[PDB]
DNA sequence: CTGGAGAATCCCGGTGCCGAGGCCGCTCAATTGGTCGTAGACAGCTCTAGCACCGCTTAAACGCACGTACGCGCTGTCCCCCGCGTTTTAACCGCCAAGGGGATTACTCCCTAGTCTCCAGGCACGTGTCAGATATATACATCCTGT
DNA sequence: ACAGGATGTATATATCTGACACGTGCCTGGAGACTAGGGAGTAATCCCCTTGGCGGTTAAAACGCGGGGGACAGCGCGTACGTGCGTTTAAGCGGTGCTAGAGCTGTCTACGACCAATTGAGCGGCCTCGGCACCGGGATTCTCCAG
């Protein structure tokens, strides 16, 4: 049994988007907050909290960007996203 | 009713004492010294309590991962009329036994760790249980750890303690195992504080311990060795960059960028073990191997001392760390020795370790060097064969190390146990082991009754 | 001196005139404020706030829960058109997306 | 070698495919081509760095070493990116 | 401990219960109203405040809020956020 | 004569794009924002400079909608303008 | 007949088509599609009201009957769109 | 009394020190304003100022022209990156668009 | 009778003179000068004053208009920027 | 030298103080009464200056533009022998008349309208002139206008102004006028004033004015007639909503909206004349329907007079009017009625307008009517024919009125000119025409020298 | 491919003009100098919470391979833009005329901030208990295949 | 076209756990009630600047319609993306110990705001010779088409 390309798909799409829960793992973000840091100051701590408002932050910046780029591209009369409607998307938000 | 061989007259007076504070309805904690056969005073009190009180109601052991088939072994050995059931495995394995074995109730002690029990607390919680034994009690000795919870959440007719440690670091931390005991007598560590020249006076009642040096005339004393050991070259230039915190350090290119030190202490601990610990150290992106490695650690450079002990009978030896990087380097220099060897961890499955240890332990067995992490392999497992222990790092703790160091000294060693700590002698590790000092002296090592 | 009485029971508010007063004394708006500026600004905060906790509480409803969490207020606030237009520029935490898939995307019949 | 066997990525790569896809499907998107992850990676760390040095500035200026979660929310705020529930 | 944290959370619990009786509401949900009620004070109080400034006055008044209020809102809710705001003044000044 | 379809849009690009000057016609623009306002109050009366004001913020906000506009037909593979294109760059925009 | 000689378009109408194809041609369009006339003439409506109504309650809270060119500059100002040249 | 000394003078700057704390203290930013706060301030403004003016000029002497008029602000502002992003929301008024084709739409 | 309106227009005359001698300049573009000096002052006002509730302090010092130059301005602007004020306070507080 | 006729009396006094003017160096005023013959004495005045003085030199006359093709006529007719030289016509016509004729210097006057020389002010700045003839001199009253700062740049060696109503509003409007003439003496208007029963002191020097009451008593003296009118039903209806300001009115739909009244004094005299300039306010979308249009308005139920006068031998009427609509209904009107009639406007074409008075005013002429604006028809043009003056509407200023009367009683008129004036009873027509007669008494038609 | 013709801005030199820089006078906000009182620097202390390591569990991600929906290059199609000329109407600019209403200054007197004093709303605190969680079970959805 | 087979999804019931919910004790911002002195409001004055609309003249909008550009549907082709397997991996959760550095209180003294007094930069008013808009002369040089 194997269903059909694009069926899992808009299931996943129902389940994602019923939840509310952080999509990235979260230990792999806090070693990518610290390193970016590092450049700015030198040695800095970090609240718990402060590393959770960031990550909350950055999904919801992408998840919108992802909205922006679906409708882009099905204006080009396509499905599938790419990379040149993530830029369209970027330079009319105008950013 | 023991069959396979007879209790020592201090293994049938403690057997005496616990039936004495059953028949006195008090709990209590046994506290010998470590070597001198626990287990065995435990296993024949279930006996008991089966044979002349009439209870074969469940009862439960907690233990530490590495010591369950031990435990299970003893129980068919000495008292084989206790139907002993042991709960570990995957989740599929867990239900199968709770349905096929626990549940059923053909048995009356189950054995089981401390994680299969949090898993399991749901199950456990259903059953009366007429006696808690657990194990390394120094375990709970944080109220506020989530063990400590679920363990006084169960319905218990008796409670018990085994550990030869029972002062860790604080008079709270042993409060903490008598508000296990009796939560009704020690209401709180408010009134602990206070009650405390108040020597063996709150202790008496609820505690017995002895000492090989008393108990065991026959066992031959610990000798302790500490080697003080100057840096490498290498070392010397690494611990003085690091506390500069001008490390640099960076793979992908950056100019070496720099490395972050929030935590300094444990930078320069890694330091004094080896260089190549850190990253881009070693030399040479092929690798290489040879004595190129063994000549930047001024401890290893000593190790070679390993040669001579080879040599000299069969000193075979333990070997114990805190750090899990570097029983990869020293394993690498016992392969590149093409030295005979086993290793424990935390990482090993638990067929695994028992195996290791039986190997280890054969009368015609030909491993000269166990190494063993000092958290996993530094509890409860025993290995009477060796005669020799090698401290590579030094714990703030100083009740881990000692254990560790029994593992050896134990009934059943025929020769005296040679202790050898290393220490790099103008570092951080002279303050570790004078603070680890400095807590053993408000232990003492009593004797108590 | 008469017993004390709130200003907000006597504007017939819930919200608090007089913490308001000291806010706007002390956040550097004006050298003057008046006396009414309190009652009416606690007045409009007291209406919004019930505006959003009454959808929030019919989202709570249909989910069946008894307890409003903030997945619930962001159900409220995007399918409402004037509180998605005062609020278009925040995120809510742990705020979910509203559920909506494009047409050409579903399978076909 | 025991002491070789680990091998480390960059941490921007700790953004792994399975979950960049997650987000695209949470955004209502079906289909994605294959030079989209590396893309996505490039935007985050802009959108990172711009938040952080600002919340850093503002540490700085408070004489701490500590990044709180205020700091945080204020340069988001200053950007036009409100954030609710982590106080302020 | 040894220092308070004002807020807003009994004022949107004491409303709660007029407007839903049967409800709770979770501690992540009353953190996000106190941000609310935050960020609409700052919007409405900062209108005033250059309002005022530009027709050259020195006192905030209701009048200055009232129009704020109608320059912030969306209509529907800036209708009836007006009339809420006249009938508490009118009220309390029948009292003062 | 003739020049072919596309060579004067092309002169009339450049030509615009030089100049500053209103392209919209001054009387007729008074007449569309006075009438607008009739609805908001009435009998107001009005600075010569606030209906020049108004013409200026007008243009410049046309001419920049029209860029973005040209955009995604671009994006579209077409060079003609089309309705759905003023939406989808409203709707990016956050409109 | 002489009185009904003339007749009036709309206020909207005013915009006309060569007009708009001006203003495309500065933002650099080459060609345009004949229904966009009707859909630009929408979206300028909607600029002008969301500008027009801040402007007069502006003036109302002044208590004039004159709109003046402050009321236009805060109103664009207010709404992310800054106006240099006539004043402030 | 002593000669008077203008503190632009005394700071070595052409804005003026003393009308920016009177904006400053009147304009409700603080309780208190210090008396280096103004001559910090007075430098950031005439500073910006001059790097504007420089660029101006020099489109004013391409242009052929000798006095700047309002598109040489625009054509200074919006070629240059920085002053670009600063006044990325700023519409200048008599200002033109840079001029610009997209490729695609140029003849073969 | 007729009220007098300040402007920056003098000051702006004298800048230009320093950096192009010969060349003029059109009353409209002083209109824009005039309108760009007035935002810039009260962005960085702005941003200074919020610095100092922040951190509960009552006063704006150049430390805290220092901070905000660094949060408004571009990289390389704020550079510059940051170098000709921290120059003007060296020299101002010499001779005050 | 002049042929075609001979001048009067007080013409041949006229031009001896014109030439008296020029022998004592000064520019001067000329100002009798309209309707007698200035044009003739300024035609006679150049055929001097050439016959006797031998200036053949360049001369530039002024005029507005409906008084062009008189202007020409009269020099072809009474005095030959100057070369007259006329500019009009679209661009590449000026073009082709300034390269073709005026340049060359082939002529001695150059007749020009007020537009054609803002229009041409870079080429007649080149010339270096003679003399400088304004008509109509009361359009310069305002210095602050274009023409007024125009004419001041050019080289004259003489100036002059002919205009029949000297004064207008204030005297500083008059001293406009004596700054261009003598810029030099008349150094400012503060310096006027004061200078001001000082009556005749400082105007003898430089004016002149005769009165047709004394200077032909052969012509007869004018009637002038008010009529009362009350409002139609519907008028009253609308004067009292335009009022209330609910007008309302809106074509498309929207329950008719609000019509917006930011000058509610033009609306009201607007209803005054007729309700259908108003939108939406005739009956019936069709329209065609027609005798209620005289019955909606009192004004128009009054015009029906005009039946009785064309029954009344050949009383043939000139009506004004200040708004362009109403020219369009009381045309509709006549029309209808099947009358014959003439009409001139602002919008007319040049060639257009001089056939129509030709047509209207030839000795076997059958047009009843004739329709005049009356700030185009009523400067100028000659109309002796009529008999009859309507002033449908009444003007602010008073001097206006009184020139539109006058194109009918003049030189050549053998009869008696009725003057009837509309004025609607009880609303702001009374108004305007109580201002018009406040302005009157300032004036009091002085008759000077 | 490409010569030729012929409409496109493009320099060039003359002509006039009200924009911009100069100065005048004199207005009214900056600076000197003194004084007051309290923001904030600073030293010290306490003790919360942020950082490392390992142990242990098992969700999770890794890479492999399979096969199909859909990316996107050519072609034909035939409608609706672009460009011209024509005729046509209304925008721009100049003109006078009136009087709405921005603006000034002046007067008077309601409003709010200040102070001190006072006692009850709101803060954190600690504890019982019930919405919520999730475990097992099944019943009904919807997808997929092949015939 | 549509039969069973297969799969994930729905919800029924059970017991279970840990965030909410009450009330307690406690303490510091809100509220009383006068005096202070300015802002504010309202009168009235003056005269800047906005609303009509004719007259005249050009320019810009409008109409119509020849003709070739681009918009768009369809086909076929082919490799890049979905899917599921088994596999190996590190995130997560817990636990130990340490100590950096957030936080507080109590103290002391540089700083800024304030006043009154004096004087000069900056305001508006009145000025004018020179920047550069405009017109009408010729220069290449854009583009296009029929040889
Ligand atoms: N009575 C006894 N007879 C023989 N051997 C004993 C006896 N008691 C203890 N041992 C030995 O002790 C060793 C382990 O002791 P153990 O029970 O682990 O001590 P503890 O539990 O205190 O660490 C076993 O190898 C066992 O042989
Ligand atoms: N001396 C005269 N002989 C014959 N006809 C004359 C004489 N003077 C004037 N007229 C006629 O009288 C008419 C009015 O003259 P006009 O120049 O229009 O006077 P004004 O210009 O002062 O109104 C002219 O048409 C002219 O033919
Ligand atoms: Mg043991
Ligand atoms: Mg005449």
């Amino acid at each position: 049994h194997r269903y059909r390309p694009g069926t899992v798909a808009l299931r996943e799409i129902r389940r994602y988007q019923k939840s509310t829960e952080l999509l990235i793992r979260k230990l792999p973000f806090q070693r990518l907050v610290r390193e970016i840091a590092q450049d700015f100051k030198t040695d800095l701590r970090f609240q718990s909290s402060a590393v959770m408002a960031l990550q909350e932050a950055s999904e919801a910046y992408l998840v919108a960007l992802f909205e922006d780029t679906n409708l882009a591209a099905i204006h080009a009369k396509r499905v599938t996203i790419m990379p040149k409607d993530i830029q369209l998307a970027r330079r009319i938000r105008g950013e | 009713y023991v069959k396979w061989g007879k209790l020592r007259d201090y293994q049938v007076r403690g057997l005496n004492w616990l039936i004495s504070l059953y028949e006195n309805g008090i709990n209590g904690i046994l506290a010998d010294e470590m070597g001198l056969g626990k287990t065995l005073q435990t296993i024949s009190l279930l006996g008991y309590m089966k044979h002349y009180r009439n209870i074969p109601g469940p009862h439960m052991v907690l233990v530490p991962k590495s010591t369950l088939h031990n435990w299970m072994s003893e129980f068919k050995r000495w008292v084989p009329t206790l139907r002993s059931v042991c709960l570990i495995g995957d989740k599929e394995q867990r239900a199968a036994f709770v349905r096929d074995v626990l549940l059923p109730g053909e048995w009356d002690v189950c054995v089981t760790s401390y994680e299969m029990l949090i898993k399991e607390k749901s199950v456990f919680k259903k059953f009366n249980w007429r006696y808690l034994v657990i194990d390394e009690a120094h375990r709970i000795k944080n109220e506020k750890s989530k063990l400590s919870e679920i363990v006084r959440e169960f319905k218990t007719t008796n409670r018990l303690l085994l550990t030869g440690t029972p002062l860790q670091n604080n008079l709270h931390e042993l409060w903490s195992l008598l508000n296990f005991l009796l939560p009704d007598v020690f209401n709180s560590a408010d009134d602990f504080d206070s009650w405390f020249e108040r020597l063996h006076m709150v202790l008496r009642p609820f505690l017995l311990r002895r000492i090989k040096a008393d108990v065991e005339k026959s066992l031959p004393p610990k000798k302790e060795v500490k080697i003080y050991v100057g840096l490498s070259k290498m070392q010397r230039e690494w611990y003085t960059r690091i506390l500069m915190k001008d490390i640099d350090i960076l793979n992908s290119a950056g100019k070496m960028d720099k490395m972050r030190l929030l935590n300094i202490l444990m930078q320069l601990r890694k330091c004094c073990n080896h260089p190549y610990l850190f990253d881009g150290a070693e030399p040479g992106p092929p690798y290489t191997t040879d004595m190129h490695l063994v000549t930047n650690s001024g401890k290893m450079v000593v190790l070679d001392k390993l040669l001579p002990k080879l040599k000299e009978q069969g000193s075979r030896v333990l070997i114990f760390s805190q750090m899990t990087r570097v029983l990869d380097i020293l394993e690498d220099y016992c392969m590149w020795r093409n030295y005979e060897y086993c290793r424990l961890d935390g990482q090993t499955p638990h067929d695994e370790r028992q195996d290791s240890i039986n190997a280890y332990n054969e009368p015609n067995s030909t491993k000269f060097v166990f190494m063993l992490s000092t958290r996993a392999g530094g509890l409860g497992i025993n290995l009477a064969t060796a005669d020799v222990v090698i401290l590579y790092d030094s714990d703030w703790n100083p009740q881990v190390d000692l254990q560790a160091m029994d593992r050896a000294h134990r009934i059943g060693q025929t020769k005296t146990v040679r202790v050898f700590r290393f220490i790099t002698d103008n570092t951080v590790e002279e303050r570790i082991v004078e603070r680890a000092e400095m807590k053993l002296r408000l232990d003492s090592i009593v004797i108590q009754q | 001196r008469a017993k004390a009485k709130t200003r907000s029971s006597r504007a017939g508010l819930q919200f608090p005139v007089g913490r308001v007063h000291r806010l706007l004394r002390k956040g550097n708006y004006a050298e003057r404020v008046g006396a009414g500026a309190p009652v009416y600004l606690a007045a409009v905060l007291e209406y919004l706030t019930a505006e959003i906790l009454e959808l929030a509480g019919n989202a709570a409803r249909d989910n069946k829960k008894t307890r409003i969490i903030p997945r619930h207020l962001q159900l409220a606030v995007r399918n409402d058109e004037e509180l998605n237009k005062l609020l278009g520029r925040v995120t809510i935490a742990q705020g979910g997306v509203l559920p909506n898939i494009q047409s050409v995307l579903l399978p076909k019949k | 070698a025991k002491r070789h066997r680990k091998v480390l990525r960059d941490n921007i790569q700790g953004i792994t495919k399975p979950a960049i896809r997650r987000l695209a499907r949470r955004g209502g998107v079906k289909r994605i081509s294959g030079l989209i992850y590396e893309e996505t990676r490039g935007v985050l760390k802009v959108f990172l760095e711009n938040v952080i040095r600002d919340a850093v500035t503002y540490t700085e200026h408070a004489k701490r070493k500590t990044v709180t979660a205020m700091d945080v929310v204020y340069a988001l705020k200053r950007q036009g990116r409100t954030l609710y529930g982590f106080g302020g | 401990r040894k220092t308070r944290k004002e807020s807003y959370a009994i004022y949107v619990y004491k409303v709660l219960k007029q407007v839903h009786p049967d409800t709770g509401i979770s501690s992540k949900a009353m953190s996000i109203m106190n941000s609310f009620v935050n960020d609409v004070f700052e919007r409405i109080a900062g209108e005033a405040s250059r309002l005022a400034h530009y027709n050259k006055r020195s006192t905030i008044t209701s009048r200055e809020i009232q129009t704020a209020v109608r320059l912030l809102l969306p209509g529907e809710l800036a209708k009836h956020a007006v009339s809420e705001g006249t009938k508490a003044v009118t009220k309390y000044t029948s009292a003062k």
